[PDB]
RNA sequence: AGCUGUACCGGAAGGUGCGGCUGG
RNA sequence: CCUGGUCCACCCGUGACGCUGAGGCGCGAAAGCGUGGGGAGCAAACCGGAUCCGGGUAGUCCACGCCCUAAACGAUGCGCGCUAGGUCUCUGGGUCUCCUGGGGGCCGAAGCUAACGCGUUAAGCGCGCCGCCUGGGGAGUACGGCCGCAAGGC
RNA sequence: UAGCGCCGGCCAACUCCGUGCCAGCAGCCGCGGUAAUACGGAGGGCGCGAGCGUUACCCGGAUUCACUGGGCGUAAAGGGCGUGUAGGCGGCCUGGGGCGUCCCAUGUGAAAGACCACGGCUCAACCGUGGGGGAGCGUGGGAUACGCUCAGGCUAGACG
């Protein structure tokens, strides 16, 4: 402790939201605001820290999931110092279940950005070269991080479990170990390291994935 | 290393803008005869593509039976949807005693002596799934002791 | 009103296990002590004691689960899968040494209510009596 | 709009009075 | 004015005095009947018009007796125990922005269902008692019995 | 001495010729109006065999009266409601009785039939010898966990 009640870490949602599940991580209630016990918090952090530190020492794949507002810069910058993959714009549906298919995508946004740095580019007049700037760039928007997975990952990083329930699903069926940054509003019982903190309070996410993102580049 | 049997053909229609589109279904049992078996129900517009997707989904959806002298630990009765099915394990020498759909299940299960019994509803696809869920939900002595020692 | 207090207590560890709750409070009663006792000697609940609420005597039981699973629904194996009641008021069961019903093979137990206090089928049939079919558990 | 209990039809491929329901 | 049920607070008294209920007894929308009154409006049947409108008797109303049916429905018998919550609303009590009872609705955990859906007001998990079902039509018809003045009901 | 049924699916076993909603088949689905492996004949093939088919009756499949082992919101099914008689069921803490309940011993449960072993007809049907098993009931002796009854206490149901 000392380090995280300076960031709000332990600052919930309110009382209408809280998941009943979650009720084991609550400490007690103020001010019409949930609390978050720290030491709970602290094993929990120890415990996911240690698998996080295993799985980079063998040589893992980690992916970056979070698409909040206000948690797409910190995603992009935490995970680019790292060679570890990241989703921060719009977790596209079917990027587990049905990575054969993202992976064409990721083949096709190959060949074009291939493409335009060649010198056979004269052909294909003017319109048709916008046209494929235009969908360079959506693939470029869309697909950028999810380029560095050859194949399927080793476990998910995801900051909120309930908005991206989705990835959760994905990770469960596919068997990927799943560590979320959870809230008062989240249910335990689906993340198999889970690490109960704040969703939104940018100071929050920027201290865990830092942390997090040291402990990676600590153990390679 | 697997063998194929097929459960059933049935060919399915839809209504369309003056017209009728057909799609065929065919429901597909996968085993090795050594206490592993998987099914699959694959839908395609024709009968060898709807054939192969349900080989395709079979080999992911795979269940291990623990065997022990070629019959079933125990006894299990097993609702799915509106059909039960019952199983009772058999002496050596018995033979699989069963309806078409539930033979063809436990024969690529490696499975020898068993007596079974349809209840309810006796559609084929409902019988097949109660038949996997009581294949899924078998435990043996060890199981039950180390659950309950530990 | 409450006419069968141990079916009450089996419905209560079914309703418990569930919901995967840690543990459950039930009214106080010998012959429900006995039956606690006797699914904590075979290792199906963690175990019970005897505790106090708000002036009334309870009984708190600790129960036990599988571990954490993978896939999809996680939750984990129930080491109670099936309970239920076999003699009930209305309809009593009394059954012989010779008619004591085996349990899955031998993997479940069954208690009865025989002149020598309660037992599993196993010891029942080890004693050479008979009784009263209480419950089935497996 | 349909259905329904009841009570009547000497211009009864059904009609009307008194209610009730959505299975509109 | 007389009177039934019910809820909450105090936790003061009795010490199982409880639940259900075949028959019986009572209540039972509307329509309908009898012995008397009453009758503004509306209105079966009926009198006329162009082929919906204008009148109009019973009836709708009151007193006392009968009749006992229904989409008499939440199409869900009664009592008790257990099983996440959120929101709206009616009515009580406290240490008053919240906590704790008793009702009426809406979303939904687990679970159940063939599905629609139900989900602490269960259609979930259970126990106790009563009623009812055994494919459609014939048909709630035929004969018999009981009730009623009759239509008719069981 | 070799016959009888069947050959569309259920259900084992396919091709020609005759007729064209006719003659017919049919246990259910249904087949027959120019292709019909479904009618009649032939070839062939399946099944059984000195037997093979048909009809009538009983059980099964029928968990389709559901004790084992079903149900009642919309498929058939909650009484139009209340009060309540008989009946059914019923909180927890100690005792007495031992009716229900459980156990032991013994009598009976004839013979034949069923099961097991051995044996006699050249084998088998058939028969013989021996051994048990057997629901239930009578007598004598034990146990009190649960139901029952008789005593005492409690407040968590109910009532005031």
């Amino acid at each position: 402790v000392k380090e995280l009640l300076e960031a709000g870490v332990h600052f919930g949602h309110e009382r209408k939201r809280w998941n009943p599940k979650f009720a084991r991580y609550i400490y007690a209630e103020r001010n019409g605001i949930h609390i978050i016990d720290l030491q709970k918090t602290m094993e929990e952090l120890e415990r996911t820290f240690r698998f996080i530190e295993d799985l980079a020492m063998r040589g893992g794949t980690i992916l970056f999931v979070g698409t909040k507002k206000q948690a797409q810069d910190i995603v992009r910058m935490e995970a680019e110092r790292a060679g570890m993959p990241y989703v921060n714009q719009r977790w596209l549906g079917g990027m587990l279940t049905n990575f054969k298919t993202i992976s064409q995508r990721v083949h096709r946004l190959e060949e074009l950005e291939a493409l335009f740095a060649s010198p056979e580019i004269e052909e294909r007049p003017k319109k048709e070269q916008v046209r494929l700037k235009h969908e360079l760039e959506r693939l470029q928007k869309y697909l950028s991080g999810f380029r560095l997975l050859k194949r399927l990952p080793d476990a998910i990083f995801v900051v909120d479990p309930t908005k991206e329930a989705i990835a959760v699903r994905e990770a469960r069926k596919l068997f990927i170990p799943v560590i979320a940054l959870a809230d008062t509003d989240s249910d335990p019982d689906l993340v198999d390291y889970i690490i109960p903190g704040n969703d939104d309070a940018i100071r929050s996410i920027q201290l865990i994935l830092s942390r997090a993102v040291d402990l990676i580049i600590q153990a390679r | 290393d697997f063998e194929e049997k097929m459960i059933l053909i049935r060919r399915t229609a839809r209504m369309q803008a003056g017209g009728r589109r057909f799609r065929f279904g065919a429901l597909v049992v996968v085993g090795d005869r050594q206490g592993r078996v998987g099914l699959g129900f694959g839908k395609a517009p024709e009968v060898p593509l709807a054939v192969q997707k349900a080989g395709y989904y079979a080999r992911r959806n795979m269940v291990e039976v623990p065997l022990q002298n070629g019959t079933i630990p125990h006894e299990i009765e097993v609702e799915f949807g509106a059909s039960k099915i019952v199983l009772k394990p058999a002496a050596p020498g018995t033979g699989v005693i069963a309806g078409a759909v539930p033979r063809a299940i436990l024969e690529l299960a490696g499975v020898t002596d068993i007596l079974t019994k349809e209840l309810g509803s006796r559609n084929p696809i409902n019988i097949a799934y109660a038949t996997m869920e009581a294949l899924r939900q078998l435990r043996t002595k060890a199981d039950v002791e180390r659950l309950r020692k530990g | 009103m409450l006419t069968d207090p141990i079916a009450d207590m089996l419905t209560r560890i079914r309703n418990a296990t569930r919901v995967y709750k840690e543990s459950t409070d039930v009214p106080a009663s010998r012959f429900k002590e006995e039956i606690l006792r006797i699914l904590a000697r075979e290792g199906f609940i963690k175990g019970y004691e005897r505790v106090d609420v708000d002036g009334k005597p309870y009984l708190r039981v600790y129960l036990k689960y599988g571990p954490r699973r993978q896939g999809p629904d996680p939750r984990p194996e129930q080491v109670i899968h099936h309970i239920r009641r076999i003699s009930k008021p209305g309809r009593r069961v009394y059954v012989g040494v010779k008619e004591i019903p085996r349990v899955r093979r031998g993997l479940g137990i069954a208690i009865l209510s025989t002149s020598k206090g309660v037992l599993t089928d196993r010891e029942a049939r080890k004693l050479g009596v008979g009784g009263e079919l209480i419950c089935e558990v497996w």
